[PDB]
C-alpha cells in the first residue's frame, strides 16, 4: 500500500493509540481473575499481534472468536484487525449445526475457543475443513492464549493500509433459510464511534458517557460489537469491568465493588438483576443502563426508575452497526413524575448524528410524520452494511429503492420520536435470540397427524416474547400438547433448532382464522388465541 | 421414594449432579451453574413428573431445591 | 455481445442445429409415456425458450431441475443453456437438508420439480427464499411443463455470446463439510462431446458409438451430464429411449422392445438385471454398456460375457467432466478367453484424447510407470472445473501444484492401463452415492456410552461397499447393536443423513488398533473386523 | 396373530399399504412400489419382528410377500 502521509485514514490503530485520554494507570479488570493497566494492554496486544503473525496470519485471514465478554476479547477487537486480518465473532448461543455453517461460510483460518465451548465444538468437529489451529482459552494460567502471549516481545509495528479493508464479521439468524453474514471496515467503526461520542457525549445532564465513568458491559460482546461501546471506552480512557458469564449476583457484586456508573443489556438482564434479592440492599444511584435489545416495557422502565437507576433505550440491528437512534431527555421532560418519565424513556428515541431515517409504505412513498401513521423504516447512514457476504438476491432486497430497508414499522412524532409498532413479518425472538415461526411451522407439520400448524408469537418478561404454536388435527386424531412438544424438543436435541424453542407452549385448536382470500390472520389469532 | 427423593433425582437427571450429591438449599443457577433457559426445562420436568401444572408465577419463584420440594408437598 | 462473425464461439445450439447427423424422423421415446420425431424435438425446445423468456429468466439466471431421465429433461439440456442462463442439477438422492442448502447456495430463480418429489419439497419449501416460481411436472396431459410449452411458439432467434459463459452445475458430496458446486461452460461441454466422440467413435470394432445406435441411459442424468452421452446421442442423430424411473423389468421391456443398444449404469444396476428372472429369455448379444460408477468387479464382467454383452469400464468423477478414462481392447485381446477378457474389462483403462492423467507422490513427483508403484493421479483436460463455486481454500488444494487432484491412489502399467488401488481418505461409497465416515463417527460419539467409534467400508455386490461401524464400549457399558443401529437412522429420519447409512453394520469391539504415532489404522481394522 | 397375518402387517406398517389390502404375491418393488434401499431396512423389521437373523443371501432371495412368510414359517 502506497502511504502517502498527507492523506489520513481512518483505522482501529488510530482509536487505540490516538484515543481522547489515556491513563497509564487506568485499570482493567476481569471479574476476580485479573487485572492490569492500560500499559500493559498495549503491550499485551502488540504481544497477540506478533503471536498473530508467528502463526501465519496475513492481510487477508479471518481468525474467528468463541468465548465469553473478558480481556481476551478486548484485546481480540483491537489486535486481530489493526493487523490488518478479519474477525469473526461467533454467536455461541446458535445451534451446533448453524454454528458449523458460518465457519464453513466465512472461511476462518485460525479458531480461538473457551475450554467450557469445547463440547458444542467435539459435535462438529470433523465437518471442519478451513481451520488450521484451535486455542484453547482458560480463566487460570493454563489458558493456551496467554502461554502463546509471553513468548513475544511487546514491540510492533502495525502496518497502514486502506480504511475500507473489511474488519468485523458476524452472522445474523434474523428470519431466513442460513444466517446472514454481514460485515464493516475500519471506517465504519471509526466514525460509528466519533459519531455515537458525538451524540451522547453532549447531552447536557441526563444519559451521558464521559471520561469520568466505569464501563461494563451486559451484552454478549459477540452481538454486533457490543453495540459498539468497547472501542468507545478504549477512546475514553475510562476503567471497564469484563464480568465474564452472566450471573446476577456476580454481576451485582462487581457493580458495587468497581462503582460500575455505565452498562448496557436487554430487558430480560435488567429484569433479573431487580428481582434479585441481593439487588434489595444496594445503592443504584449512579447506574446508567442503556435498554437495546427489544421494546423496553414501562412497567419495568417504571420499576427501574423508583431504585434511581438512569434507565433509557436505544434502536439498532445487526445491519445497522448497530446504533441508529436513542432517547434523550430535555431538560424539561427531566422533572416529569414517573409515569411520563417511563412513558418517554421506552420509546426508541432520536436518531443519531449522520442519521436519514424516513417511514415508507410499500411503494417507496415517504409518509408523513405526523405521530400516527405507520410504515417501514428506511436508513442511510455511515456505518451499514453495503450488502451480505456471498449473496446476491437478498443483498438486493435489503438495499431496495436506495435506502437499507429494517424490517420494522413505526410511526414518528413531530418531534422526531420514533415508536416500533411491529415488524414487517410473522416472526418471533425469545430473549434476545431469534426464532423462525415458518420453520417451526415446518417441523410440527412433520408430525404424525397435523392439520394446519400456525405460529405466533406472545409477549412475557422473562422471555419478551414466547412462540405460541396454534395445532389443528386431523380426522379423529387426538395428541396432546406433550407429544408435539416433545416432538419438536427432539429436533433441538439433534443440534438442528435452537434452544429458544423450549418454551413453545403449543395449543390445540379446530378452527383457523382466515382472509378473504383464505391467508391465517396472524393478528386476529393473536387476539384469538 | 418420597416427594424430596423425587425432585432430587429429577434435578439431578437434568442438570447432571449426582443425586446422592444434592443438597436441599442447592441454588440452580449460582450452585449448580444452570442457565436461566435450563431451569426451564427443569419446572417442565418437575410437573411432568408429579403429574401437576405449575404456573408461571410460581415457576419463576422456584431456584432451589427447596422451593420446589415445598411447592409439591403442599399439592 | 459484439459478434464479430469471423471468430467462432463454441456453443451448445452449434451442437444441437450443426450435428453430425440430423433425420427429421427419427424418434425420442418417453418408456410407454411419448414418442415424438427430431424436428418436434428442437421445435419443442424453441418453445421452452419463449416460455423461459415470457417467465423472466435473462442470461444470469439460475433455473434448477428435479426430476427423472424423461425427454423433458433432454429439453432442459438445451434449452436453459441456449438462452444463456444457468442450468441447476439437483441430486434427489441427497437429504432433504443438503438439498435446500445446495438450492440456496446456487440462488436458483425458478424450480421445475416432479411431483413425486414435492414431499421432499414440502419439508423444506419454509426455508427457500430465493426461488419465485415452482412448475410441477407429471407423466399426463396434466403436466404443467406442457401447458406451459403448448402457449408458445415455435420460432426462436438463441443469443450468441462468450463461449465462457457457465452453462450447467451440479453439487458432489464427496467428504466435505457440505456439499461443493462445480460448473462447467459452453466451450468445456462442446469439447467433451468432441473428443470422447473421437475417442469412441475411432475404435475398430469393439465398444464402439456411432450413428446406427439406439441410446438409453441408466445413470440419473442429475450426475454429471449422464457422462455427457445425452450430448453425444443429439449430436449423432440417433434413436434416444429414455425409460424414467429405473425399474429391471420395465428396462429390460423397453430393451427388447426399442433394440437398444448402447448404455450405461453403474454396477449395482447391471447385477439388479442379470439377477432378474425376466433377464434368462433374453437375447442380450447387441448391447453395449458401459460401468462407471464404481470399480467394476471381475465376477460381474465374466458373468455379463457369457450374456454376449459388450461390457467395458470407464473412469471418471464429478470434478472431471466427467470422463477420463476407457478401456478399448486392441484386436488381439478380442481373442483372449472369458477370464482374461473379465481381467482386462475389468481396468480403468487408457486415457481419452487430450488428457494427460499423471501419477505422483505427496511432494509433486512423478512417479515411473512401472506397473506396481502406486500414487494418486493429477490430470490435465480441456473440460476440468477451475475451481469450486463460492469458494477459496478447497479450490486451492483442489489446483495444487498446477494439476487437477483426483483423490484416488492407482498404478499405471508400461502400455498405459491405469488400475486405481484406492482412495487418498478412510471414505465410503454405497452403491453410487457419496458417505462420510467422519460424519457417522461423530453422531456415533455422540451416543450416551461411547468410547471409541471408527468407520470403514467393506465390499459388497448389492452395494458395491458397506459403512462398517466399530465401536468400543465404557465402563461398565453394554447397548446391543440394535441400540447403535436405531439412534443413527433416527439422524436419517430427520433429513440430517443420507439414507445410505440404513446397512450401516455396526459392530462392538474391545480393542483398537493404532499405529506407532497412535492412529487408528483402518486398513489393519478392515484387514481385522 | 399368524406368521402370514404378521408378515403382512410388517408389509403394510413399512410401505405404507394397508394390510387389508396387502396380497400374498406383491412384489414389493415392481407392485408396491418399494425402493430397492426400503426393501432393506424391509428386512430389517422382518427380523425384529420375528427375533431371527437374516442372512444376506436369502434377504436378496425376498421379493414379495409370499417369500418372507415361507422363510418365517420355516425357521
Ligand atoms: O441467566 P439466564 O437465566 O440464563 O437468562 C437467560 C438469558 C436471557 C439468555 C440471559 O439474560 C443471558 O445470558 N443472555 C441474554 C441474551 C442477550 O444478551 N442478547 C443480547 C443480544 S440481542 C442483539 O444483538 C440485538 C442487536 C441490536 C441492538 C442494537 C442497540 O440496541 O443499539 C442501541
Ligand atoms: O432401489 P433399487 O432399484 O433396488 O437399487 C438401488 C439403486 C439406488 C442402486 C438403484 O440402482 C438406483 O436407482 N440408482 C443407483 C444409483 C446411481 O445410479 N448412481 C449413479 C451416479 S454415481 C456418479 O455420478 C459417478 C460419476 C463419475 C462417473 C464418470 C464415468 O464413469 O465416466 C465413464
Ligand atoms: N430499542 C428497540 N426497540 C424495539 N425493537 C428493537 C430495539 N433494538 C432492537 N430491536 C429489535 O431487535 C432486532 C435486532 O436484531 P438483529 O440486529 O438483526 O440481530 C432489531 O431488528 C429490532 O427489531
Ligand atoms: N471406473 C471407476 N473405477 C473406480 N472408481 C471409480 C470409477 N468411476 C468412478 N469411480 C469413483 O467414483 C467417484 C465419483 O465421485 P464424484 O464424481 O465426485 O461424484 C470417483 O472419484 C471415483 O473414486
Amino acid at each position: 500500500y502506497v502511504n502517502d502521509p498527507s492523506n489520513y485514514q481512518l483505522l482501529i490503530k488510530n482509536l487505540l493509540f490516538s484515543p481522547v485520554a489515556f491513563n497509564p494507570e487506568q485499570e482493567i479488570v476481569y471479574a476476580n481473575h485479573r487485572r492490569h493497566s492500560y500499559k500493559t494492554f498495549h503491550d499485551r496486544v502488540r504481544q497477540f499481534a506478533n503471536a498473530l503473525t508467528k502463526m501465519g496470519v496475513k492481510k487477508g485471514d479471518t481468525v474467528a472468536v468463541m468465548d465469553y465478554d473478558s480481556h481476551r476479547y478486548l484485546e481480540c477487537y483491537f489486535a486481530i484487525p489493526m493487523i490488518g486480518a478479519k474477525l469473526h465473532m461467533i454467536n455461541v448461543r446458535l445451534s451446533p449445526e448453524q454454528i458449523l455453517y458460518t465457519i464453513d461460510h466465512a472461511e476462518d483460518d485460525i479458531i480461538l475457543i473457551h475450554e467450557e465451548f469445547l463440547p458444542i465444538l467435539d459435535q462438529i468437529k470433523g465437518r471442519i475443513d478451513t481451520v488450521t489451529r484451535y486455542v484453547v482459552l482458560r480463566d487460570d494460567e493454563e489458558c493456551e492464549y496467554e502461554r502463546l502471549l509471553e513468548q513475544e516481545s511487546t514491540e510492533y509495528n502495525f502496518p497502514d493500509f486502506d480504511e475500507n479493508t473489511v474488519a468485523t464479521t458476524f452472522y445474523t439468524t434474523g428470519t431466513t433459510g442460513f444466517p446472514k453474514g454481514v460485515f464493516f471496515t475500519h471506517r465504519q467503526l471509526v466514525l460509528h464511534t466519533m459519531g455515537i461520542l458525538s451524540t451522547i457525549g453532549t447531552n447536557a445532564s441526563q444519559g451521558r458517557l464521559h471520561q469520568g465513568d466505569i464501563y461494563m458491559p451486559i451484552t454478549p460482546m459477540f452481538h454486533v460489537h457490543a453495540w459498539g461501546l468497547p472501542y468507545m471506552a478504549t477512546m475514553l480512557g475510562v476503567k471497564q469491568v469484563y464480568p465474564g458469564k452472566y450471573v446476577p449476583d456476580v454481576l451485582l457484586n462487581l457493580i458495587e465493588q468497581e462503582k460500575v456508573t455505565f452498562s448496557h443489556c436487554v430487558p430480560t438482564i435488567l429484569h433479573l438483576l431487580l428481582s434479585s434479592p441481593k439487588s434489595k440492599a444496594m445503592d443504584f444511584s449512579g447506574w446508567k443502563v442503556v435498554i437495546g435489545g427489544a421494546a423496553l416495557p414501562k412497567a419495568l422502565c417504571k420499576s427501574a426508575l423508583e431504585r434511581d437507576i438512569d434507565v433509557f433505550a436505544g434502536y439498532g440491528m445487526s445491519e445497522t452497526g448497530p446504533i441508529l437512534s436513542i432517547v434523550q431527555l430535555t431538560p424539561e421532560q427531566l422533572e416529569l413524575d414517573v409515569d411520563q418519565q417511563a412513558e418517554y424513556r421506552s420509546k426508541t428515541g432520536k436518531k443519531v448524528a449522520l442519521v436519514e431515517a424516513y417511514i415508507v409504505d410499500e411503494d417507496m412513498n415517504k409518509l408523513p410524520h405526523d405521530g400516527e401513521t405507520a410504515g417501514e423504516i428506511v436508513v442511510r447512514a455511515p456505518w451499514l452494511t453495503p450488502n451480505y457476504y456471498k449473496d446476491n438476491k437478498n443483498s438486493k432486497a435489503l438495499w431496495r429503492g436506495g435506502y437499507l430497508h429494517t424490517g420494522d414499522v413505526a410511526h414518528i412524532d413531530d418531534e422526531g420520536f420514533i415508536k416500533i409498532t411491529d415488524r414487517v413479518k410473522d416472526m418471533i425472538k425469545i430473549s434476545g435470540e431469534w426464532v423462525s415461526s415458518l420453520e417451526l411451522e415446518d417441523i410440527l407439520h412433520q408430525h404424525q397427524s397435523v392439520s394446519e400448524v400456525a405460529v405466533i408469537g406472545m409477549p412475557h418478561n422473562k422471555w419478551g416474547e414466547v412462540p405460541l404454536a396454534l395445532v389443528t388435527l386431523k380426522e379423529d386424531a387426538q395428541v396432546t400438547e406433550k407429544e408435539l412438544l416433545g416432538f419438536a424438543k427432539d429436533f433441538i436435541n439433534k443440534g438442528i433448532l435452537a434452544r429458544e424453542a423450549l418454551l413453545l407452549k403449543v395449543k390445540i385448536v379446530d378452527e383457523i382464522a382466515k382472509t378473504s382470500v383464505g391467508k391465517v390472520d396472524k393478528k386476529e389469532l393473536r387476539k384469538l388465541h | 421414594s418420597t416427594i424430596e427423593e423425587r425432585v432430587k433425582k429429577i434435578i439431578g437427571e437434568q442438570l447432571g449432579v449426582k443425586q446422592e450429591e444434592v443438597t436441599n438449599n442447592a441454588s440452580f443457577v449460582e450452585d449448580l451453574g444452570a442457565d436461566s433457559l435450563d431451569t426451564v426445562e427443569l419446572v417442565m420436568a418437575l410437573e411432568e413428573e408429579f403429574d401437576t401444572e405449575i404456573p408461571d408465577e410460581e415457576a419463576e419463584k422456584i431456584t432451589t431445591v427447596q422451593a420446589a420440594i415445598d411447592y409439591i408437598n403442599g399439592h
